[PDB]
């Protein structure tokens, strides 16, 4: 059969072309680290996106650090039901969870953020996905604590018994109350993340501002640490 | 508010659904059995075909 | 006593079984095949199997019989194969350590792309060919025996026993250069790479420990792993190479028993390697579990 | 059909005590973690407390722990919330919420605006 | 005034329940006691398709029973020749987060969609020789979960906005909108005659929709958890659904109630996809436990297991002729069983 053999030859040529294209696409894809950006509507997620850049369902931003390409996806124009479409981001390098640390009292959105973080951490499909916890709006939190408007003592009764960890490294000129509140908020999420105790994924809290210029560097460092920890665990080093 | 309109729409939908004709479950089971038996002779997955007949060999 | 054949045979069988298990686990597990890193372990397993199938049995025959009926040509061929495969295994270990160091410290974010097929092919070629320049090329031409021929005749025949036995004599330049190429430079590279790995792992573990203490309901793992690996490698190879360096300077007065013990300690490395780089890897653990379950 | 209903409510003076009952049917109660959420007039839905499948693990929001108590009975297929020492701000419709899937620790969308596996709740008013 | 309507609604629900109970003269299991069991069913991998970089989430079989379209979250919508394994096409999607794909009955067009809120239609045999987006369908406010072609011009799409819509490809407008679902709609299934389609949703209910009338004719609430998959019985008088329940259930349109439930103690994970054989005797469902369990539609027993996947099985499909069944999974490989 000559016609059949010619058809198979044409199909094989098309297959080879498609395989070459897919090899190039695989090469470019492996060089990219995908990230998922999540947070409350009132959080500084939009400000962070604008800073990094400087009604589609997914918004993507292109940014490169140390000649390393990163794809950050902002889930917009989506309903509040996350238990289904969140599964699509199981293979992302990390999930950047932005929390308004100052929203402890403004309904207390901090509790909702903590519950969302717990749900993300305990998801079956996200067990291998690290979370980059950005405790945003630090300036507002410090201003409210200093001004006396803060009432976290009763919103979170564990605050009274809580004390500043010795490992804390407050910035110069930082009021002790501000440091205590910041580290209490951080430990609130660390309790949820540390509870698993599996080592497959880790949380990387950071005290960041809405217009902070180091957010890109923090993300790069978090991704590098995640990859290093994954490699170490693979070789039984962690 | 839209809540009352949604409730009215749901009630109307329930009314429309309720007034449908329904057959006995036994008749549906018999129809399913007849369909399965009639087409059981043309289901390669149900009964494996000879290796030569299967194009994947 | 002749009972020693049981120990040698058991070691050979264990090494062969470990290498075959590693190879079949890599092949069976489609997840392992697609990873470029796993190829280095496959090459190391192949080298260890070659050692256990073309070096160890001949050595066991030599010791148990104390006779060499295959002639000088086959004595030289055996010695060349032994040196080739030993240096290949050592180079495979060194390159595995270097690849791990690269992936962890150097370019973790673009490690998957940097390990192009060309890089893997070049590193495996370096592992398999460089040994040829020191194992076959010098030994076949007898460059290791020039200047020490009269010494060779002294140990060639213990006329109390008429049996002739194959020997491997190394002169000062050949001994020094081959030892430096095969063990010392690779050993230093492994030491540096594993020290950097230890530093990185210690830093990561310290961060993890601080976070865990902060989040408590109220670091030694990497050190242990690296210590085990390096201790195994040292106890396997370092005594033999130290003896090789020092033996020529002491008029080759080292007793044959010590040389034999160190040589077999070197051979045991091929049998331990399957249980080190596969047992201490999560993917290899999963592959072995699947293979056992079948 | 997954159906959740609540009982109890009405006017209660500040500092009083009240008990909520959540009647569940149409699904295996023991295999789903239950949650209580409330929506005050003009405000969004706020999570109150959760109860594990076996009830061994219990947690409450910062402003509710100790004051309230959540309990479940897998035999009668009912969930309870002992509301003790009600504050004036506690006035809200308390919804008996079920987690979306069984055997899963994650309970994402209990506080969602249009969740489907929620109990509709009873109005609670705290005033003199 | 709100409460007065709710008494009416509860009375209607009770009346529907009573009618369904009255119509339940006998169960399918009881009548099915004296039929010949199917027996052991064995299937192993026949063709392994490789080339996808990320997890596969959806697939569909062509009418010719030879071409296969697979959707991966890496941005590639590859078309495979099952008989020869050759990759006919490799379409680079605009958005990498694709959650659905569909093959037109004539094979002239291919549709796909996902988190991008847009269902892209691709022409495979343009006179220019290349593959290009014929038209993009926009208007949804959620995530596209499933889509199926009624014809080369009409396509039914499901979205995460809890509404399904019928689209006219030529004009790109919504012919009709379905808004009866309260939860997230996850899957669609077209009847053999294309007159009606059933859509499963996260509200643990399945609704039968009339394409032309733009309404749900019936509603089913057998499942207790989110429904992820739905598939019509080959005759079109019944359908099966997959859910997080870890169990499969069968419903009949005429009976308007559940007939059979497929469950087993060792199965506790969710169900991703469900499909029926040509005769409908075998019910094949994909599970999150990395293997697919073959269930007898009548005997309510497991006939076979397809454990050739190393990750979550996200999609399942049976050829029109029923010769083979192709299953996709998160491991980035497609397995064809026979
Ligand atoms: C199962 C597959 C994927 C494993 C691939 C690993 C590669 C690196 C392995 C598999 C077979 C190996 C080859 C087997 C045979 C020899 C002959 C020897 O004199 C030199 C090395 C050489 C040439 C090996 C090189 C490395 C090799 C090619
Ligand atoms: C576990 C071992 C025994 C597996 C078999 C190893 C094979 C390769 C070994 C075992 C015996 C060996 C042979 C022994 C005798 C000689 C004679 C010599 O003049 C040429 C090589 C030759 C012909 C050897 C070739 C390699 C050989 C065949
Ligand atoms: C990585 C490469 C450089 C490794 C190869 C090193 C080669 C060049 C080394 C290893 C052993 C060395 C030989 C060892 C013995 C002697 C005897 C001396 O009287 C003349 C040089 C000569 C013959 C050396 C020549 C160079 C040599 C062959
Ligand atoms: C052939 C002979 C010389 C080889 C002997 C191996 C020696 C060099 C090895 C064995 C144990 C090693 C030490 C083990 C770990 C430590 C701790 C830290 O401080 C890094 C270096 C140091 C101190 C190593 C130095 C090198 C070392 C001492
Ligand atoms: C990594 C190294 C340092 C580990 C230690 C290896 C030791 C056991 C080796 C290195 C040098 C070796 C010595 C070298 C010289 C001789 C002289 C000989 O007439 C008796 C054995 C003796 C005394 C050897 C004994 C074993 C020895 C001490
Ligand atoms: C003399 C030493 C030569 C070394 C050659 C190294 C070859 C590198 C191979 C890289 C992985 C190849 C994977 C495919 C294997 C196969 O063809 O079955
Ligand atoms: C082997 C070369 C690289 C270095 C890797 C091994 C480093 C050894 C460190 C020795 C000190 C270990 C102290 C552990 C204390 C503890 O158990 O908490
Ligand atoms: N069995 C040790 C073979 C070997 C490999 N490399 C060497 C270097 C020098 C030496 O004498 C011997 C060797």
């Amino acid at each position: 059969t000559e016609d059949q053999r010619n058809e198979e030859k044409a199909q094989r040529e098309a297959n080879k072309k498609i395989e070459k294209q897919l090899q190039k696409d695989k090469q470019v894809y492996r060089a990219t680290h995908r990230l998922l950006l999540l947070g409350a509507g009132e959080s500084g997620k939009n400000t962070i996106v604008k800073q990094m850049r400087i009604t589609s369902g997914i918004f993507e931003t292109k940014f490169q650090v140390d000649k390393v390409n990163f794809h950050m996806f902002d889930v917009g124009a989506q309903r509040d039901e996350r238990r289904k479409w969140i599964q699509c981001f199981n293979d992302v390098t990390a999930i950047i969870f932005v929390v308004a640390s100052s929203s402890y009292n403004m309904t207390n959105r901090l509790q909702a953020a903590l519950k969302l973080f717990d749900s993300i951490w305990n998801n079956k499909w996200l067990r291998d996905t690290s979370v980059i916890l950005f405790l945003n709006k630090q300036d507002l939190l410090a201003e409210k604590v200093l001004a006396g408007k803060s009432k976290i003592e009763d919103y979170f009764p564990e605050f009274a018994r809580y004390t500043t960890p010795e490992d804390a490294t407050p910035e110069p000129g930082e009021d002790p109350r501000v440091t205590r509140a910041k580290y209490f908020i951080r430990d609130e999420f660390l309790r949820i993340s540390t509870a698993s105790g599996d080592g497959r994924h880790y949380c990387y809290p950071h005290f960041t501002c809405a217009v902070d210029t180091e957010n890109i560097r923090r993300v790069f460092n978090d991704c590098r640490d995640i990859i290093q920890r994954m490699h170490l665990r693979q070789y039984e080093l962690l | 508010t839209a809540s009352i309109a949604q409730a009215r729409k749901l009630v109307e939908q329930l009314k429309m659904e309720a007034n449908i004709d329904r057959i006995k479950v036994s008749k549906a089971a018999a129809d399913l059995m007849a369909y399965c038996e009639a087409h059981a002779k043309e289901d390669p997955l149900l009964t494996p075909v000879p290796a030569s007949e299967n194009p994947f060999r | 006593k002749v009972v020693l054949l049981t120990f040698l045979s058991t070691v050979i069988l264990m090494a062969i079984l470990g290498n075959l298990l590693v190879m079949v686990a890599v092949c069976w597990d489609r997840q392992l095949r697609k990873i470029k890193t796993n190829y280095f372990i496959v090459s190391l397993a192949f080298a260890d199997l070659l050692v256990s199938v073309l070096v160890m049995p001949f050595g066991a025959i030599e010791l148990v019989q104390d006779i060499w009926i295959y002639g000088e040509v086959f004595c030289l061929v055996r010695t060349s194969l032994d040196v080739l495969l030993t240096t290949a295994s050592i180079f495979h270990l060194c390159c595995i350590s270097l690849d791990r160091y690269y992936a962890i410290c150097c370019q973790p974010l673009v490690y998957r792309n940097k390990m192009t097929p060309l890089r893997i092919a070049l590193m495996l070629g370096g592992c398999w060919v460089i040994p040829t320049f020191i194992s076959f090329l010098p030994i076949m031409q007898g460059w290791n025996n020039i200047g020490i021929i009269d010494l060779i005749e002294k140990r060639k025949f213990n006329q109390n026993s008429n049996s002739t036995y194959c020997v491997f004599m190394v002169n000062k330049p050949y001994a020094i250069t081959c030892s430096v190429v095969a063990f010392y430079i690779p050993f230093l590279l492994m030491v540096l790479a594993y020290y950097r790995i230890y530093v990185t792992a210690k830093e990561h573990a310290h961060q993890i420990q601080m976070l865990q203490r902060a989040g408590a309901s109220s670091e030694t793992k990497a050190a242990k792993t690296l210590c085990i690996i390096m201790g195994c490698f040292c106890l396997c190879w370092a005594p033999f190479f130290v003896t090789n360096i020092v033996d020529p300077f002491i008029d080759y007065t080292v007793p044959g028993q010590v040389w034999t013990a160190f040589l077999w300690l070197g051979y045991i490395n091929s049998g331990l390697n399957p249980f080190l780089y596969a047992f201490l890897n999560k993917s290899f653990r999963r592959a072995f579990l699947i293979i056992l379950c079948c | 059909q997954v159906q959740l209903q609540e009982s109890g409510g009405g006017l209660v003076q500040p500092g009083g005590s009240l008990r909520l009952s959540c009647a569940a049917s149409g699904f295996t109660f023991s295999n789903y973690k239950m949650n209580w959420v409330r929506q005050a007039p003009g405000k969004g839905l706020e999570w109150v407390s959760d109860i594990s499948q076996s009830g061994a693990s219990i947690s409450y929001t910062g402003s509710v722990k100790g004051r309230f108590t959540i309990s479940r009975d897998n035999a009668k297929n009912t969930l309870y919330l002992q509301m003790n020492s009600l504050k004036p701000e506690d006035t809200a419709v308390y919804y008996c919420a079920r987690c979306p899937a069984p055997f899963t620790r994650d309970c994402f969308d209990v506080t969602s605006t249009t969740y489907a596996y929620r109990g509709q709740g009873t109005q609670v008013t705290v005033s003199s | 005034e709100l409460d007065q309507l709710r008494q009416e609604a509860e009375q209607l629900k009770n009346q529907i329940r009573d009618a369904r109970k009255a119509c339940a003269d006998a169960t399918l299991s009881q009548i099915t006691n004296n039929i010949d069991p199917v027996g052991r069913i064995q299937m192993r991998t026949r063709r392994t398709l490789r080339g996808h970089l990320a997890k596969i989430y959806a697939m569909h079989w062509g009418t010719d029973s030879r071409l296969l379209v697979s959707a991966s979250q890496d941005g590639k919508l590859i078309i495979w020749d099952s008989y020869t394994t050759n990759k006919v096409h490799a379409i680079p999607l605009r958005s990498s987060w694709v959650m659905t794909c569909a093959y037109a009955p004539s094979g002239n067009y291919v549709a796909c969609g996902g988190l991008d809120n847009i269902c892209s239609i691709y022409n495979l045999k343009t006179r220019e020789g290349n593959v290009r987006v014929s038209r993009e369908l926009a208007g949804h406010t959620g995530y596209l979960s499933c889509c199926r072609f009624l014809d080369d011009n009409q396509i039914v799409t499901s979205s995460g906005d809890t509404t399904c819509a019928l689209w006219d490809i030529e004009t790109g407008q919504q012919t009709t909108t379905f808004t009866g679902h309260t939860g997230d709609v996850m899957s669609l299934s077209l009847a053999p005659d294309t007159r009606l389609f059933v859509s499963g949703a996260c509200d643990a209910s399945a609704k039968l929709w009339d394409v032309r009338e733009g309404m749900c004719r019936q509603t089913f609430t057998g499942h207790e958890s989110d429904i992820n998959a739905i598939c019509f019985f080959p005759n079109g008088n019944a359908f099966a659904t997959g859910s997080d329940d870890a169990t499969c259930r069968l419903f009949d349109l005429r009976a308007d109630q559940e007939l059979m439930t497929y469950s087993h103690d060792n199965i506790i994970c969710g169900i991703t996809s469900v499909s029926f054989s040509k005769s409908g005797r075998l019910l094949l469902a994909g599970y999150d436990d990395f293997n697919c369990n073959v269930w007898d539609a009548l005997k309510a027993d497991r006939a076979g297991v397809l454990a050739g996947h190393d990750n979550r099985v996200s999609c399942l499909g049976v050829t029109d002729d029923g010769m083979a069944v192709a299953t996709g999974s998160w491991d980035s490989f497609l397995k064809i069983w026979n």
